[PDB]
């Protein structure tokens, strides 16, 4: 499975 | 409207867990690479990693 993206920033 | 390509287990209280083949609608994809989605399959809502789904 692909690596997860960084969490969203504000 | 999108289809899951992989299973995804929630890693935060805000995430949506889903199975490969689930169909999802995007509620909001304006905040980054995690999209707020609603499962058309299960009725649940939460954030998903956008690289785990494909358009349908």
């Amino acid at each position: 499975a692909p690596p997860l993206p960084p969490r969203n920033r504000p | 409207t999108f289809v899951a390509l992989y299973d995804y287990e929630s890693r935060t209280e805000e995430d949506l867990s889903f199975k490969k083949g689930e169909r999802l609608q995007i509620v909001n994809n304006t905040e980054g690479d995690w999209w707020l989605a609603h499962s058309l399959t299960t009725g649940r809502t939460g954030y998903i990693p956008s690289n785990y789904v494909a358009p349908s």
